RNA sequence: UUUUUAUUAAAAAAUGGUAUGUUUUUUUU
RNA sequence: UCUCUCUUUGCCGGCUUAGAUCAA
């Protein structure tokens, strides 16, 4: 991460670890290899929170651009 | 009131600029051990000379 | 060239420039005084000019403190000065004055510095020279420059935007006037 | 994507932009400001006029700036919650700032960055952090009192007094008015201050002021002598002293800037004190550096002294040698000023001591940060060298003791030699045999018997018990890993315990309040029956001494191996293996790295001069040490290759074909860069499996920098004599000079030159220096070596030759055969000039010519204020001249890759882009020169045909109005001057203008035409005979041809080499006519003339005097 | 004081210890009205060594006018004249060789043609007089006469030390001639007489009227001098082409030619390094070929005055004949 | 050509003079004058263009086809430096400067000097090789320790000089800096 | 005790050097 | 209850190597 990390979430159905930071990008660390595999890019400013849907394979992020 | 820059002219009188500092909170005192140290140096210096 | 004796006009321009600029822009301040360098301006401000300096007469308490400290730390006036409260030059001058006064009273009931001439005074610690009635012509011009300097403000290139607005106002007024005369 | 953007639009709105290492700071600031806005909006309760965010943000910015400048930042009217939040966020920002500083400095030290901006930013951060730490240290010193106790100060003063009275030291007096040598000391100080500058125009206000003061001193010196003495007597407070750090990319050197007049006074006091101390014998021989030897000779003397100790190498009865190198860890920082003043009062007059003590208590200021130096020692003063030298003679007395110091130094009237004793009884009476102090590093040599060593280890293990045998886990901190093991220290338990015991004892010898010894800086190397070789590191050299007793192995006596003799038996007893320490290799690497990124490295000549200076400074210090080090050789190859790569990059092409070694290594007067070379050598290799564990024979050679073709660029080391031969020659020459001086004194004859002509430039203090013009002034300049070493704390420019001075030592290196050898190696002057554009200038011979350094126009604009673009172009001018000079080889035709494009209105064919060469060639042809030249040549041809207007083929002759662009089009060429014959002739195959046995009776032809084409030849293909042959055989035989006659004549001109030729069918009369007329033409055209003169103007290559 | 160098035709202002007579005069200067004291800043032992009386100006000036005077009286051999102090022989031969190359003296050392005698009759130097005497062949005597009057009278421009210097430049800004200072002076003189001799105009233009009046007297007396030889003085060039005036000047300043060097200095025809004075307009114009009149030499640089540009082919055609 | 407005220079000598302006603009042009553009616009051609003239030779029509001359193909810089570079002839200046015909002149003067005669002006010409004084007094003896008095391309006129820029190949000062003998006692 | 073999590269754009901003009407009653 | 005046009256561009340098 380039800047401060603001949210972590260990997926209970996948071997992943999603993270987000004030550096405007969301990452998906693969815990079987300890390397970033996915990047989620659309955000106009820093991201302050991150959560995972308990059932669906969908994650939700909220940030400084007044948009979740 | 900053000691470095201001975008406009905005002249500030010297008293206000002086009042914006922490100089008073920082004490200026010297340890007691200097008094015995220097005197010892002065004592032996005279003793060796005599 | 550069230097001199810090006439009163220079000192007051220095005070005004410090008021308008701050204590961390000595290069910009020295641009006002063409005969002085930023180091000289800083030395004078921190040795004679800034209001924190106590120019009053020496009390007995601080005098005994000065004697005690000068006994404790031989030389080392730059560190004795903050404790005593005066500047280093003031403390050293007061110490020498006390020693000379004691020698004078020594003579009533009864050379190393003598073999050479008197100590040339430091330029930044001497009192400002009182101004004459007609301060030459160069000092007048530098005072005028400083006067225009202190009330400039408005940045540097902000004089373009307002000028373009005034020109646009004149052009539109002329256009409306031509429409009206038609 | 291109078509979508074309038919749709930008769709700029609603797109995100990733942070890309340049927006990092400006985005972190935005996030911090947003967070502070949220905190403000929260902690302020309801209905309290929330519109107060901007002022708190201003307070936060001011608090951050105050933190950076180390200012308290107490705001009186600020509420407590706001103040606490601001403090918290400022601490967060400060911690981020410091972490980034650490990361960037580590990266810079490794070498992973080449930014100038990053290096400067990190230098600023390091300066700020160090100054904060130093201010805290001084404040703590004032709070906690004098760290040195009263008892320690009394003991130190008593020992120094006893030592000084034992050697009957006569205290230095204040210099009287009637002092004979004042003018000489003054001029010496003034010269040392002038040596810092040049006649360049970059002098700022302070530099110009000090130069003017120096000039005023030269015009009339005596009133300034009076002023200097008066200031010494009366002045006790001084101006502020600027402070800044000089980046070595591995450590930072503190550089102090002092006021000019105070600098004059300090320099005079320095000279006077060093002359008086040397005249009165204050420093007892073992303090270093000294005027006697350079550092390499000091290493040699240490090796010889170690070898010459009595029974030094014998290990039968359990005797052990410990040679402990160490440095006094933080010893300049712990020099108590009052104790220093009391000590300095012992050596000299009270006035001088007081002046020197008060000069060290100054106000150090960097930018907006300032503090009062009241505890440390300021190394930027001109006399700080002397002040440190006698404060470090105190520590020598503490370490050795008065009796051992007296034994080592000997009687004051008859002092001992450097590393010798009066007799063996006193030499062997103490474990300490040898001792020296190089500024702050201490080298001691211990000679223990069995009982002494056993008792020492038992004492050490009493107080530091070692049940787990952990004393051997971390002993050599990778210090001596350069040597192959079995040449390192074998970590036997007894030897390791002995070394650690010696370190423990010596460290306990010194009080902790003024200095300390760190184990990470100390390495005691033991010689015993277990390990045979002593190892130590003096200055930049790593030395390994292996006595002949313990060798039991045969190795080739390299040039980098010193043979140590024994004066008792006059035979060699040990061999010392010399190599460059890892710190020296890093220093050279960092020096090259800081050469590459610098303001002046824009011009090729400047960077070549920088490379030459760095290379000479390296290879004259470690003469043969740098040869025995295989790591330094590959570093030299790498750094020379990257120096060349800088020049290659500046011309926007780093192809190796474009840059033969003649471009870089040819001497300056021939138009090259004049680069000294050492990366052009083979690097020895041996099997890597046994390279780390034993010294195996050199079985393979890995090539160094490759030279395309067969070229042998001379090595620089082969023109520098190795240190050992210089030392042997010095001893022999000085002994014979002493003998001849004695034979001159026994009679009344005056010793003269042409009597020492054989040993003229020989001896480390060169014999030249005896008959020197200014040897009388130099006879008073003393302590110059320590002063030159300490000059690193006063000037921001690195002194490469810090270890020597040409006035006192003489020119120790004489590299003049390198020029002639590198001229021969490249193929001679003719072979070098075939690459350049010398022929196009039309100059008759090379001997008379000379280059003009500046065009005068440059001299006009060297002070005027110019925009950055104008300064860049003015700097590019010499690069453009250089590129034009080497045009034939840089714009060659045998290139690996490159689009072949023709310059418009011109026949020059460009491979690649190379903007510098293109713009130079455009300037050379700034008007329509190519086509004008073609028309002028054909015009002069028609005139000379008008002369001979009555000949064969005179029935018709006409030169057609050709297509304009027929000069600069080689795809096809239209006709030229036409000839048709009135009768029939017999001609044969066309031939050149060189053959007289030419048959012309094979075929029967009637008509011919003559045409001329212009060629700008390059280095690879310039033989005009083949060019004209092929052009004729291609153009005439071509199925499409706008030449009326089936056969004719084609002639060519090589503009770059001003040659010419022809090929065509010949009719008697025409061939001799063109032979006689072409030569007259080629020296007569206005067009060729103006082309030659404009080329000469561009090259700035003028004729003879 | 001033010392002139014949080998280089330069003049320098050098410091010299005073003579004994000068010291006595300075001591006696004080004490006219009441008793006075002198404090000479040296020792009597220093006084014991200086030479008694300063050497004569006949021994410290240019003898070319002197040789013209004697040759006009009819003295073939210069050694026959009763000099009080013998002048330097090397100076006499230098002046005579200069006069020979000027054409006033023949191979035998006698006055050449009416030219030599007419030059002898002229008060001015032979160099300036040659242009005046040859101007009759070209019908442009008037402007060369004005040039000579300006040169002999002195500097016709006044340079204040205060801010009016910028005003002076602006006052001069109307009359900057591309061809050098000499034609600028000609234009200034023409408009000066064309401005009714108005003294307020001279104040406004910062022009020295006294020098212009003296030039008027000089030109009137030289008009009488030419009329002594029955030479008309109504000859003016009706065309703007100043080239033939420049031919006459190059005939008058044959020795004083120089061409620009790359270093910013100029190479005299005699291989001398000289520097242009800052006063001249063509200070940085980088004119390829230049012609000057007077040379004043300082401790480092030799400065030339009265700068005027020239063309190479005029010089080439003049030297070949 | 109005020489442009000359008031811009005023005083303010070299090290404060703004920058040279070709067209009252702060720019450089020419490859060897510091500009990043040479020719018309980084090109050889010109604004109008350039065409050859008609050619015709018939032993009487080529007579109208004259030769080529120096000036017709050069430009303003080329002619300027052609004027600058013309230096030759000289002769007479070198003969009588620095005596020959002057010896005949001395024959006219009836020199008959035998032993030559000199004047105190020549002692002042010796003063040309003595001093100009250095602001000192008459009796000031001064001091002797305080008196003082290869090629290739250039490093750049703004890159200055230093220890870096000297000749590594040195063979000067053969004997002029060295004494021929030294007192031993 | 006879013989060896080992071969990096490599050019284009923007920074970077003729800034930029301005600029013409068909209805009144 | 008007008019005027005074006084009380809580009060409504950022970042970095101070960005970097500076003699008529």
């Amino acid at each position: 991460h380039i800047a401060t990390v603001r949210g972590l979430a260990v997926s209970p159905r996948h071997p992943y670890l999603f993270s987000c930071g004030e550096d405007k990008m969301v990452k998906c660390w693969d815990l079987e290899t300890n390397k970033v595999i996915r990047h989620y890019h659309g955000h106009l400013s820093g991201v302050y929170a991150l959560k995972l849907h308990p059932t669906l394979d969908v994650l939700v992020t909220a940030g400084r651009d007044a948009v979740a | 009131i900053s000691n470095w820059k201001n975008p406009k002219g905005y002249t500030i009188p010297l008293d206000k600029r002086l009042a914006a500092d922490g100089r008073g909170l920082n004490d200026v005192e010297i340890n007691d051990g200097f008094a015995k140290f220097s005197e010892a140096l002065y004592t032996v210096e005279r003793q060796a000379r005599e | 060239l550069k230097g001199g004796a810090w006439k009163n006009t220079e000192d007051e321009i220095l005070k005004a420039a410090v008021s308008k600029y701050g204590k961390n822009q000595w290069a910009r301040i020295s641009s006002l005084l063409v005969r002085k360098t930023p180091k000289q301006c800083k030395a004078r401000w921190y040795e004679w000019i800034d209001p924190s300096i106590k120019k009053t007469e020496w009390s007995r308490e601080e005098d005994e403190k000065l004697l005690h400290l000068a006994k404790l730390l031989p030389t080392q006036w730059r560190t004795i000065a903050p404790i005593v409260g005066r500047t280093a030059t003031q403390c050293l001058e007061r110490y020498q004055k006390l020693l000379d006064d004691l020698e004078a009273k020594e003579n009533e009931q009864l050379n190393s510095r003598l073999r050479f001439g008197e100590a040339e005074p430091n330029l930044e610690t001497l009192p400002a020279l009182p101004d004459a009635i007609d301060m030459d012509e160069d000092e007048k011009e530098m005072l005028s420059e400083a006067r225009a300097r202190l009330a400039n403000t408005q940045g540097k290139k902000a004089k373009r935007k307002d000028r373009e607005k005034q020109l646009e106002l004149t052009r539109r007024l002329s256009h409306l006037q031509k429409r009206r005369e038609l | 994507n291109l078509l979508a953007r074309q038919f749709e639009g930008r769709h700029s709105t609603g797109v995100a932009k990733q942070i890309t290492k340049q927006r990092v700071d400006s985005h972190q600031d935005l996030e911090l400001r947003a967070a502070v806005m949220n905190d403000i909006l929260d902690m302020i309760p309801e209905g309290i006029r929330q519109g107060k965010s901007k002022t708190i943000l201003q307070h936060l910015s001011e608090a951050w700036r105050c933190w950076k400048a180390n200012i308290p930042w107490k705001v009186p009217g600020l509420p407590a919650p706001i103040e606490n939040m601001i403090l918290r966020y400022v601490k967060s920002k400060a911690d981020w700032w410091t972490s980034v500083a650490h990361f960037n400095r580590e990266r810079i030290r490794r070498g992973a960055t080449v930014d100038k901006t990053v290096a400067k930013k990190n230098l600023g951060r390091l300066t700020r952090l160090w100054l904060k730490a130093e201010q805290e240290r001084q404040h703590n010193y004032l709070k906690d009192g004098p760290y040195v106790t009263a008892d320690e100060a009394v003991a130190i003063y008593t020992t120094f007094v006893h030592w000084l009275e034992s050697r009957r030291f006569q205290p230095i007096p204040f210099p009287p008015l009637s002092y004979k040598h004042d003018t000489k000391l003054l001029v010496l100080a003034l010269e040392r201050l002038k040596e810092a500058y040049s006649v360049k125009g970059r002098l700022n206000q302070s530099q110009r002021e000090e130069l003017a003061l120096v000039e005023q001193a030269y015009d009339n010196p005596h009133e300034m002598l009076s002023q200097i003495k008066r200031r010494l007597l009366t002045m006790r407070t001084f101006k502020e002293v600027g402070i800044e750090f000089m980046d070595m990319y591995s450590h930072l050197i503190p550089v102090y800037s002092v006021d000019p007049m105070e600098k004059i006074c300090d320099a005079y006091l320095d000279q006077y004190l060093w002359f008086e101390a040397d005249r009165r014998h204050l420093f007892p021989s073992w303090v270093k550096p000294s005027d006697s030897e350079p550092p390499p000779l000091l290493v040699y003397k240490w090796c010889q002294g170690i070898n010459n100790l009595t029974d030094v190498w014998e290990t039968s009865n359990g005797e052990c040698n410990v040679l402990m190198e160490t440095r006094l860890s933080k010893v300049f920082e712990k020099v108590d000023l009052t104790l220093l003043n009391r000590l300095m009062s012992l050596l000299m007059d009270t006035n001088l001591a007081s002046y020197a003590s008060a000069k060290n208590n100054v106000v150090l200021s960097y930018k907006d940060m300032s503090h009062t130096n009241s505890y440390g020692l300021v190394r930027g003063l001109q006399f700080s060298s002397f002040i440190w030298q006698f404060y470090g003679l105190v520590l020598d007395l503490l370490i050795l003791g008065l009796q051992r110091a007296t034994e080592i130094a000997g009687p004051a009237d008859a002092p001992n030699d450097f590393l010798h004793f009066k007799d063996q009884a006193t030499e062997t009476s103490h474990p300490i045999r040898l001792y020296t102090r190089y500024i702050d590093k201490v080298y001691i040599m211990f000679r223990f018997t069995d009982e002494e060593s056993r008792d020492l280890i038992q004492r050490f293990l009493n107080e530091n018990p070692d049940p787990t045998n952990s004393n051997v886990v971390n002993y050599s901190k990778g210090k001596k890993n350069c040597w192959p093991r079995d040449a390192r220290m074998r970590l036997m338990k007894h030897d390791v315990n002995l070394g650690r015991a010696v370190f423990w004892e010596i460290r306990n010898r010194l009080p902790r309040s003024l200095t300390t010894l760190e184990w990470e800086d100390t390495f005691p190397s033991v010689y015993s029956k277990d390990n045979p070789n002593l190892l130590f590191s003096m200055t930049g050299f790593e030395v390994r001494i292996l006595p002949k007793i313990r060798q039991n192995e045969e190795f080739s006596l390299k040039d980098g191996v010193w043979n140590l003799t024994d004066n008792r038996t006059k035979q060699r007893t040990a061999q010392a293996f010399i190599r460059v320490t890892e710190d020296g290799i890093n220093q050279f690497g960092n020096r090259i790295r800081q050469i590459l990124m610098s303001s002046g490295s824009t011009t090729f000549t400047k960077i070549a001069n920088k490379w030459n200076t760095a290379l000479i400074a390296l290879m004259t210090y470690y003469r043969e040490a740098a040869i025995s080090t295989p790591e330094l050789l590959d570093l030299l190859v790498k750094c020379e290759s990257k120096i060349q790569t800088r020049v290659k990059i500046s011309l926007n092409s780093k192809m190796p074909s474009r840059f033969p070694p003649a471009v870089f290594y040819s001497p300056k007067e021939l138009g090259g860069l004049g680069m000294l070379s050492m990366g052009h050598v083979l690097i020895p290799q041996s099997d890597l499996r046994w390279s780390k564990q034993t010294d195996t024979g050199i079985t393979h050679f890995r090539s160094g920098m490759t030279t395309n073709g067969e070229h042998l660029i001379p090595n620089l080391y082969r023109y520098i004599q190795p240190w050992e031969s210089e030392f042997i020659d010095s001893q022999r020459v000085w002994a014979e000079y002493a003998m001849k001086r004695q034979e001159a004194l026994q009679q009344n004859r005056r010793l003269t030159l042409e009597d020492l002509e054989d040993s003229w430039d020989r001896g480390i203090p060169r014999i030249n220096t005896l008959f020197q013009k200014d040897r009388h002034t130099l006879a008073y300049d003393k302590g110059w070596r320590v002063r030159t070493e300490f000059k690193q704390y006063q000037l921001l420019k690195n002194n490469p030759f810090w270890w020597t001075s040409q006035r006192h030592d003489g020119k120790l290196w004489q590299l003049n055969n390198y020029r002639v050898d590198v001229i021969q190696a490249l193929g001679g002057v003719e072979g070098i000039l075939e690459h350049t554009m010398f022929k196009a200038t039309g100059f008759p011979s090379w001997e008379g010519l000379f280059w003009e350094k500046a065009s005068g126009f440059e001299e006009s604009m060297k002070f005027k204020k110019l925009t950055n673009a104008q300064r860049s172009g003015l700097n590019q001018i010499p690069n453009r001249r250089f590129t034009l000079w080497w045009s034939p080889t840089i714009n060659r035709a045998n290139v690996y890759v490159g689009f072949q494009v023709q310059l418009d209105l011109t026949g020059i064919m460009m491979h690649g882009k190379i903007p510098t060469l293109k713009i130079s060639l455009i300037q050379i042809f700034r008007s329509h020169l190519w086509q004008k030249i073609h028309e002028s040549v054909v015009w002069d041809l028609c005139q000379v045909l008008d002369q001979e207007l009555e000949s064969l083929q005179i029935e018709t002759v006409q030169k057609e109005t050709i297509h304009p662009r027929k000069s600069y089009k080689m795809n096809s060429s239209c006709a030229d001057i036409l000839l048709l014959a009135a009768y029939k002739w017999n001609v044969s195959r066309p031939s050149l203008l060189n053959d007289n046995r030419d048959v012309l009776d094979n075929t029967t032809t009637n008509k011919y035409w003559i045409d001329v084409q212009l060629r700008f030849g390059d280095y690879d293909s310039h033989d005009i005979e083949r060019y004209t042959r092929a052009k004729f055989l291609d153009y005439s035989t071509d199925a499409q041809s706008m030449y009326p006659s089936p056969t004719g004549v084609l002639i060519g001109i090589d503009l770059c080499y001003n040659m010419h030729s022809a090929y065509g069918n010949w009719i008697p009369g025409m061939k001799p006519l063109i032979q006689q007329s072409m030569n007259k033409i080629m020296k007569a055209n206005p067009a060729l003339y103006v082309l030659r003169e404009r080329i000469r103007k561009g090259l700035q290559l003028y004729a003879s005097e | 004081q001033r010392i002139y160098n014949p080998y280089t035709r330069t003049s320098k202002l050098i410091n010299v210890p005073i003579s004994k007579s000068s010291a006595i005069q300075r001591s006696g200067r004080a004490g006219r009205t009441m008793r006075g004291k002198v404090f000479r800043l040296y020792t009597e032992k220093a006084y014991s060594l200086m030479k008694e009386e300063f050497e004569a100006d006949i021994l410290n000036c240019d003898m070319s006018p002197l040789v013209l005077f004697l040759k006009g009286l009819g003295l073939k051999n210069i050694l026959q004249f009763p000099f009080f102090v013998r002048p330097p022989t090397v100076h006499l031969m230098a002046a005579l060789e200069d006069l020979y190359l000027l054409g006033v003296l023949d191979e035998s050392g006698n006055l050449t043609d009416p030219l030599g005698i007419q030059i002898s009759n002229s008060f001015l130097d032979a160099n300036i007089s040659k242009a005046l005497l040859t101007s009759n062949q070209f019908g442009c005597t008037h402007e060369i006469l004005s040039i000579a009057s300006i040169l002999t009278a002195g500097e016709v421009f006044y340079n204040p030390t205060s801010s009016s210097k910028n005003d002076a430049f602006v006052a001069h800004s109307s009359f900057f001639a591309n061809e050098g200072d000499i034609i600028t002076a000609l234009n200034v003189f023409e408009s000066f007489v064309g401005n009714k001799k108005d003294l307020q105009w001279c104040r406004k233009n910062y022009l020295n009227y006294q020098t212009l009046r003296q030039a008027l007297d000089i030109r009137t007396h030289l008009v009488r001098f030419l009329n002594k030889f029955s030479i008309p003085t109504a000859q003016r060039l009706p065309s703007s082409d100043c080239s033939k005036i420049l031919k006459c000047l190059l005939d008058g300043f044959v020795r004083n030619v120089a061409h620009l060097q790359n270093d910013g200095s100029y190479k005299t025809i005699g291989g001398k390094q000289v520097w242009l004075d800052s006063s001249s307009v063509l200070h940085e114009k980088k004119t390829p070929w230049i012609m000057y009149s007077s040379a004043v030499e300082s401790e480092t640089q030799i400065f030339v005055k009265n700068i005027s540009k020239i063309e190479s082919f005029w010089l080439d055609k003049y030297y070949k004949r | 050509f109005d020489l442009e407005p000359s008031r811009i220079n005023q005083g303010v000598p070299v090290w404060k003079q703004e920058a040279r302006d070709e067209r009252n603009r702060k720019r450089f042009h020419g490859a060897f004058t510091g500009g990043f553009s040479a020719g018309y616009f980084n090109t050889v051609g010109s604004k109008e263009g350039w065409q050859p003239k008609s050619w015709k030779s018939s032993r009487n029509e080529n007579k109208s086809v004259h030769g080529m001359t120096i000036d017709d193909i050069m430009d303003e810089e080329d002619r300027a430096d052609q004027e600058l570079s013309k230096v030759y002839t000289s002769k007479i200046n070198t003969i009588d400067t620095s005596d020959s015909i002057g010896e005949k002149m001395l024959k006219n003067l009836g020199w008959n000097g035998h032993d030559f005669v000199i004047s105190p002006f020549q002692g002042y010409y010796d003063d040309t090789k003595l001093t100009n004084q250095a602001y000192h007094g008459i009796g000031y003896q001064a001091d002797d320790v305080f008196q003082l008095e290869r090629g290739g391309f250039g490093s750049g006129v703004l890159n200055d000089d230093g220890i870096e820029d000297q000749d590594i190949y040195d063979l000067g000062a053969p004997k002029m800096r060295y004494d021929k003998s030294i007192n031993i006692t």
